[PDB]
């Protein structure tokens, strides 16, 4: 009721309603350590939180109490759960629930417990229908947050939601194709639906890799999932891989096109590949260019991978 | 003589192939502001010299370990972390901890502790297993008997076996959530104090194989983006059940090697993220995690005398773009420092200035002479000689039951 950065807010031990109450102040022992100079109004509210948290009072004002307590501190795991204890022995309507959570979230996004107490809630109401826009809200502000992708990947594993997302990846490839996030929700969206083995869908998701590729040739994100879904089955399974990269090596080169070069040698030089001879030193050189020209801040583990060839190639 | 300052190293800036995105526009400006402080010197007209402020750390530290300001009212839930991070970076400083402070941080840690296991994070908190790990270690760290005797061991196992679930995860409390943070906790504190039963990791060890994904790194659970945090904590907690052979451990090397930012020379925790501080652990440790792992699988080809990782560019970018002139490091030039990023910076200096492989033992220590840190164990983020004490002592006794 009373907003707690309200102008007439006022501290707990000045309500008549809590006269009855006495707090109980945090005992931290006689010489205090990691100590913390708490404000008038977070002890306040903590001290009498622990006095409800006591006596276990699953009372309506012990409910109003937590949402204070959570404001000062959405990272108070113990207040949550008493506040789960109250929603349920009261018996709190849970869509009223479901805005409150909703509100603190766009407040405090990068925070565990406000996405489980959510989390919660859909599985107590056993109802997804606004999880899949209430996420693309929070993405909307930070495309990359973790706790709002774990979610969606959540909702849409357990209510089978999976229709719609391979499109909203599309979307957002579009917005920001550096994202990782979206690489990962795309390679999410296809394994748990068609597969990478339909052939059909290898070959339209390297297409699609490759193209974003030619446009954005510094982008390591296309490159790792080209990598990823190709890895599986093994480089040297694809024979026009190899040189197709090499095509575009003149003029859309980067690093990272070296790098998968001597990622394709390798597997080839473990698949009984004809002439291993020159692929052997294909590699090393690709290694020595990219440990002492091209990639130097990964020089100790190019110097590695031309040693760790050479050690079975020889 | 500093990497990050020679001329070819401006080749490293990013190549947007003009094409901008909100990825390349906040590297760009990231990267902007490292090269600021990189050419302050040539800027300046002075010869840069690359020094940790220990003295400015320790008042900083020393002070923290007993009182915060209100600016730390978010962390009430987390003083058993406050203490390992100071603890810690003390002790990574070289810095005793007062046998008077010793005590009353064990006596702390025990308010903390639940009656039915585990540790809160206050007096009277439910017990969880992040400020559990915090308390074990920052017990450790102190290493005497009395904090030793601090954790109720037979109440932790208890209380660890109240979370386990039938996949092989474990929530992070009850009635909370489940990712591979809790697999590490759980390991990390079961072995130290030796509670490790036949079934306890039942299954965890597969579990946590399933979050390693297509980039080869490690997600909070199984479909999750690959990060640094996690990925530290799923190969740690297979470091401990002797189980890393469950991840496709070479997928995973070229992930994180890939995780270190070629121009600001430290590390992201995503790929097309921005570089952090902290990050120079969680990141950067798990070299000598994957060096060990490789080894104990007789690769032949691992170096001898470094990390797969550039050192020096680590140390250089701790040193030049995470310390505050006022104490305390962070996570990029412009952000606020606090206690977790003091913590992580240190120990990821530790591991850049530290390699050891069996008989092997080869330094790096960019700057000045007196900037050599103790070394930290790469699974415990405490010193080796407090992760051997402790073992050595929780072995006296029986595994519960
Ligand atoms: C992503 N990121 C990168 N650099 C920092 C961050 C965090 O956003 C982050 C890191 C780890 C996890 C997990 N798990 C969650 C968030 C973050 C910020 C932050 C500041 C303080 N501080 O002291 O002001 C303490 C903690 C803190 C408190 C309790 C436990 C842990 C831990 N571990 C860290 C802080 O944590
Ligand atoms: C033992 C233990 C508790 C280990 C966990 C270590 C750890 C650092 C976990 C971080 C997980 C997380 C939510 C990252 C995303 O935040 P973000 O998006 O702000 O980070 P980013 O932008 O750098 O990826
Ligand atoms: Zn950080």
């Amino acid at each position: 009721f009373l907003s707690l950065d309200s102008p007439t807010y006022v501290l707990y031990r000045d309500r008549a309603e809590w006269a009855d109450i006495d707090p109980v102040p945090q005992n931290d022992g006689p010489s205090p350590v990691v100590q913390i100079i708490y404000s008038e109004k977070f002890r306040d509210v903590y001290d009498y939180f622990r006095a409800v948290l006591q006596r276990d009072e699953r009372s309506e004002r012990a409910f109003k109490l937590t949402r204070d307590a959570i404001e000062l501190n959405a990272a108070n795991y113990t207040v949550w759960h008493f506040r789960r204890v109250l929603l349920r022995s009261l018996q709190k309507d849970l869509q009223e629930e479901m805005n409150y959570i909703t509100a603190i979230i766009e407040e405090q996004p990068k925070n565990y417990q406000v996405w489980h107490h959510r989390r919660v809630l859909v599985e107590w109401l056993k109802d997804p229908s606004q999880e899949l826009e209430f996420i693309a809200d929070i993405l909307n502000q930070d495309a990359k947050n973790y706790h709002a992708w774990q979610h969606r990947q959540w909702v849409i594993q357990e209510f089978r939601l999976w229709d719609n997302e391979l499109q909203y990846v599309d979307q957002l490839l579009k917005e920001d194709v550096r994202n990782n996030s979206v690489w990962n929700q795309r390679h999410f969206v296809i394994s748990n639906t068609t597969g990478y083995s339909d052939r059909a869908v290898l070959e339209r998701e390297v297409q699609y890799t490759l193209e974003m590729i030619k446009l954005v040739p510094h982008n390591e994100s296309a490159w790792n999932y080209l990598k990823g879904i190709l890895q599986d089955r093994g480089l040297s399974r694809y024979p026009n891989l190899l040189n197709q990269l090499l095509d575009l090596q003149p003029s859309h080169s980067s690093p990272y096109l070296i790098a998968f070069l001597v990622d394709i040698y390798e597997d080839m030089l473990e698949n009984q590949c004809d002439n291993k001879e020159d692929i052997l030193n294909k590699a090393l050189e690709l290694c020595e260019i990219l440990a002492k020209e091209k990639d130097t801040i990964r020089k100790e583990y190019w110097r590695y991978i031309g040693r760790s060839l050479q050690s079975k190639h020889s | 003589p500093l990497y990050s300052l020679r001329p070819e190293h401006a080749r490293e800036r990013l190549q947007d192939d003009s094409v901008e995105t909100v990825t390349s526009i906040e590297q760009a400006k990231v990267e902007e502001k490292i090269q600021e402080v990189f050419s302050s010197y040539k800027f300046n007209h002075l010869v840069p010299r690359l020094v940790l402020q220990r003295e400015k750390h320790f008042h900083y530290l020393k002070r923290g370990l007993r009182q915060l300001t209100d600016a730390y009212e978010c962390l009430d839930a987390s003083r058993p972390w406050l203490c390992y991070w100071i603890l810690h970076s003390l002790e990574l400083l070289d810095e005793p901890i007062p046998q008077i402070v010793a005590t009353d941080v064990c006596q702390f840690l025990e308010l903390c502790q639940s009656p039915d296991g585990g540790f809160g994070g206050g007096p009277g908190q439910y017990p969880h297993l992040a400020p559990t790990y915090a308390a074990v270690n920052a017990l450790c760290i102190i290493g005497t008997e009395e904090a030793y005797n601090v954790i109720n061991r037979e109440k932790l196992l208890q209380y660890l076996y109240s979370l386990k679930q039938p996949d092989g995860s474990f929530l992070m409390h009850v009635g909370g959530e489940v990712d591979v943070r809790s697999a590490y906790c759980a390991a990390s504190v079961a072995s130290l104090t030796n509670i490790i039963t036949p079934d306890l990791f039942e299954g965890t060890a597969e579990w946590i194989a399933r979050c390693q994904n297509w980039e080869g790194g490690i997600g909070g659970v199984p479909g999750m983006e690959a990060h640094g945090g996690y990925t530290f904590c799923g190969l740690a907690a297979l470091v401990i059940l002797k189980k890393e052979r469950s991840l496709n451990l070479k997928s995973l090397l070229q992930w994180v090697t890939s995780r270190q930012m070629r121009f600001e020379g430290g590390f992201q925790g995503r790929c097309n993220k921005l570089v952090d501080g902290c990050y120079s652990f969680w990141q950067a440790g798990l070299l000598p995690l994957l060096h060990r792992a490789l080894h104990a699988q007789g690769d032949p080809a691992l170096s001898m005398s470094h990390w797969m990782f550039h050192q020096q560019a680590l140390q250089e970018y701790i040193l030049m773009c995470c310390q505050c002139p006022a104490g305390g490091l962070l996570d990029k030039p412009g952000k606020s420092r606090d206690f977790y990023h003091t913590c992580y910076c240190l120990s990821g200096l530790s591991i850049a200035q530290h390699f050891g492989s069996g008989a092997m033992l080869h330094d790096v220590v960019m700057g000045v002479p007196e900037n050599v840190l103790q070394p930290t164990h790469p699974v415990y983020n405490i010193g080796p000689d407090k992760v051997i004490q402790a073992t050595t002592h929780f072995l006296q006794k029986p595994v519960p039951g």
